RNA sequence: CUAAAACUCAAAGGAAUUGACGGGGGCCCGCACAAGCGGCGGAGCAUGUGGAUUAAUUCGAUGCAACGCGAAGAACCUUACCUGGGUUUGACAUGCACAGGACGCCGGCAGAGAUGUCGGUUCCCUUGUGGCCUGUGUGCAGGUGGUGCAUGGCUGUCGUCAGCUCGUGUCGUGAGAUGUUGGGUUAAGUCCCGCAACGAGCGCAACCCUUGUCUCAUGUUGCCAGCACGUUAUGGUGGGGACUCGUGAGAGACUGCCGGGGUCAACUCGGAGGAAGGUGGGGAUGACGUCAAGUCAUCAUGCCCCUUAUGUCCAGGGCUUCACACAUGCUACAAUGGCCGGUACAAAGGGCUGCGAUGCCGUGAGGUGGAGCGAAUCCUUUCAAAGCCGGUCUCAGUUCGGAUCGGGGUCUGCAACUCGACCCCGUGAAGUCGGAGUCGCUAGUAAUCGCAGAUCAGCAACGCUGCGGUGAAUACGUUCCCG
RNA sequence: CGGCCAACUACGUGCCAGCAGCCGCGGUAAUACGUAGGGUCCGAGCGUUGUCCGGAAUUACUGGGCGUAAAGAGCUCGUA
């Protein structure tokens, strides 16, 4: 997203529903993991590059 | 089967009656993925034929199933713009799948109400000859020697 | 989009993990902090050549393992630089790191630092197959490599049209699991836009 | 999902495995309770105490 | 029939070679057809799209390969759109002075909010000035603004189809050919036989994960036979690795042996043993290339345009508008059923400001209150439904079906009218198994029944990603359709 | 001072001004345009234009061809 709106929700909220997640890394609303903090798209990226701490390709 | 025949699956024998016949004809009645309520429904249409024509339910069965197997069957098949009805002889597997098949088939037209006494009561009128499905089989006869005209194509 | 990346392929059965830790309350934090500190470190020194970057995290110690070409360059003798580098994470509030640098035997075998002169030799508008003639026949010197292939894809020449072209040498197996292949991505800037170098490189295989 | 902007039907599948023991000491020596947390580990490994 | 010139071009031609293409052939495969089972198109409802309206109905996707797609969660926020009020080196960074010891916090009033004004609190160096920001600029920051026919990265499709090449030799004046063509077989350029070819790489296969058997190690929160203590409340408790299970190591499947076809060959058919027999079942893995295929709205980026603005804050509203059309699903149109009561068996996963139990109060969403757990213990009830048993209904727009509609409520959120879910009562519309056409599937498969998870305060989820329960019919054969 | 054919760098202009015997050079990195350095070939001369022979076995006597590249009359009889 840009980069206003990157800080706006970095900001305290007046209420307390008008929170959400915002991806750190890139700024994606949707598809955020709350386990990570990556969106979907830099989750794979980083999981690929293997920079996670346990992350690995699922087969079964 | 582009590249050959397929495997034949067993036929796994009948504990109360000791023959294949129910237990395909179970398998053939068998719908949505219930077995208990197939087994129990066909077992209450023997049981009602057996009460009813007073004979076994096995050789009515047979009878009826004799009465309703046919012989020949046709088959389409296209060439220049035009499909021909060839009439064909049949394995006396198809046959059987396709007596059972218009048995049941034919059960499920009925208005009296419940399964049980539908297929006892088609089993009663294949015995006697006085079913649809059996209709349904002199049917096919009479276009099987009444389709003759096209034969030499021999497909 | 056909082949996924060799490195991650083999995450469990040839190479390695990047970072390593184990956290569950602060897992987020710990993996926003990695993130913010590789941007920077990946934005601060590009005249040496990064290898690799590391990061080890227990408690309040950290360590943080600099793999780069030459590290004259990124420690000086009187040491500004690397004291410049503690002092960024310092703001940055890392806590206390203890930063290891440490250089490259074989320089000429990183598919990193490989892509890396293909790419600034591409900046310094030389032919793009010239430079894949060299890096072949410098990797290919090394005895222990066994295959090498370079690909680069943009706007090759300055021409007004897509192009990607790939030379390949020896043996270069990617779709075997115990091979050791070293996967090298970067990217040249150029007056014209982008362009992406990619590069394999097969050491022989691993029996464990 | 691997494709940005569109193709669902097209997806990558990721896990997350944890091991875990347990080590029950009876008969706690004193020395062994003032070596035990002079015990380096690897930073894979976290051990707590109970 | 004989037969020129001005002018003009730098070629026009012949044979053969490698690709690409054909509204040219021939073989071989694939749920492609055929043989079967169950559906869509008919009704109501949920989403998405086309079209039409307005202030906008934000943007992208558009045969196969868009149409339950970006979106794994639109009341404000989200939000990029419309109306209206502010703001300008700005919502967010860095450099210079002109000037500094204040910015920064908690309340009051005004105001829809943003925002404006008063009240209390003010810097660590150490005199050089810096850690901080207060006005003017100075450099500018900011663009979900354009170009995916300038791009990187990522992805789809043919398609897990079987192809893509090299070294030495030989053959041609040469581009080049051969191998890689022919016969057979195979899931496959997998292998065999012959042949100027002999070998080898990337693709196939194997290495990785999971399920099916056994052996060894192994006992907590798991198991609990033989033992004691507990008796209706249960391994519940002392206690044993005996049985599971949990998780580390290993063995076992290799056409291994026999018989028949076989070119004494690949391979094929049957049998013996074995838990499994013919790559045992299934995953991850997507070669060379085609589509100027999709994405400047994940990110980055060449060029172009605004910069007191297309940047930025806030209050309300829209993406849920509807005379229609299309696609994907759910509920049905009932007796292989509905309602009432009894009755027992799965797996996996989640849980900190979360799972939340016993009791209490309602009829029910639910209110009280907090045991036990950062978790093989505590919660998801000892974990389900279909099943089985007993009663009734005796065939109708029905004791089906639930749409629509009136009234009374519960929960979360500052705030459920446009626009959340759930509860109770009452009315009970269409719908009687669906035209031309058309879709999915070859064994634990189709057909179904329930459970959990991601996003999330609450859900529009009938979606998506997984698990488990019960479990069939048929394949004669490539004539025809498609790739 | 591209290759034929001995001899290369910098600045200015960018499909404009211009070069060129054949194929061809100039749209921001020109050894091909113009000017400077440097070089080469000649040298009281150096280049261009016009004409003829050669290279041209390209009218082939020495010394060529006519199935498909241009070339066998539609076929016979017969006079010099």
């Amino acid at each position: 997203a840009k980069k206003a709106l990157v800080h706006k929700a970095n900001k305290k909220p007046k209420f307390a529903v008008r929170a959400y997640t915002r991806c750190n890394k890139c700024g994606r609303p949707h598809s955020v993991y709350r386990k990570f903090g990556l969106c979907r798209i830099c989750l794979r990226e980083m999981a690929h590059a293997g920079e996670l701490p346990g992350v690995q390709k699922s087969s079964w | 089967p582009r590249k050959g025949p397929a495997p034949k699956r067993p036929l796994v024998n009948d504990p109360v009656y000791g023959s294949q016949l129910v237990t395909q004809l179970v398998n053939k009645v068998l719908l949505e993925g219930k077995k208990s309520l197939a087994e129990r429904i066909v077992y209450g249409a023997l049981e009602q034929a057996r009460e009813k024509t007073g004979t076994d339910p096995v050789v009515t069965l047979k009878r009826a199933l004799d009465n309703v197997k046919p012989a020949l069957e046709v088959r389409s098949r296209r060439v220049g713009g035009a499909t021909y009805q060839v009439p064909v002889e049949v394995r006396p597997d198809r046959s059987t799948t396709l007596a059972l098949r218009w048995l049941v088939n034919f059960s499920r037209q009925r208005r009296e109400k419940t399964m049980v006494e539908r297929l006892a009561n088609e089993i009663l009128d294949a015995s006697n000859g006085l079913g649809a499905s059996v209709k349904r089989r002199e049917d096919t006869h009479k276009m099987a020697e009444a389709n003759r005209a096209f034969a030499h194509y021999r497909w | 989009g056909q082949k996924i990346n060799p490195h991650g392929f083999r995450l469990g059965i040839t190479t390695e993990w990047k970072s390593r830790w184990y956290a569950d309350k602060q897992y987020k934090d710990y993996v926003k902090e990695d993130v913010a500190i590789r941007k920077l470190l990946a934005t601060g020194l590009e005249r040496a050549g990064i290898a690799d970057v590391e990061i080890e995290r227990t408690r309040d110690r950290v360590r943080v393992d600099i793999h780069t070409a030459r590290p004259g360059i990124v420690i000086g003798r009187r040491g500004t630089e690397a004291d410049r580098i503690r002092a960024d994470l310092e703001k940055l509030t890392g806590k206390q790191v203890q930063l290891n640098i440490l250089e490259v035997k074989n320089p000429e075998s990183q598919a990193q630092l490989v892509a890396q002169g293909v790419a600034e030799q591409l900046s310094n508008r030389v032919a793009f197959r010239r430079a894949m003639r060299k890096a072949i026949q410098s990797a290919m010197r090394q005895p222990n490599v066994k295959g090498i292939r370079v690909q680069c894809s943009g706007r090759l020449g300055g021409a007004e049209m897509s192009r990607s072209e790939f030379y390949r040498e020896g043996r270069v197996p990617l779709h075997t699991l115990r091979a050791d292949i070293d996967y090298g991505l970067y990217e040249a800037k150029t007056t014209f836009g982008r362009i992406g170098v990619k590069v394999w490189i097969y050491k022989g295989d691993i029996v464990g | 999902i691997r494709s940005p902007h569109k193709y669902k039907d097209s997806r990558e599948h990721f896990e997350m495995r944890t091991h875990k023991r347990l080590i029950d000491i009876l008969d706690p020596t004193p020395k062994t309770v003032d070596a035990l947390m002079r015990i380096d580990l690897p930073a894979s490994v976290d051990v707590n105490i109970q």
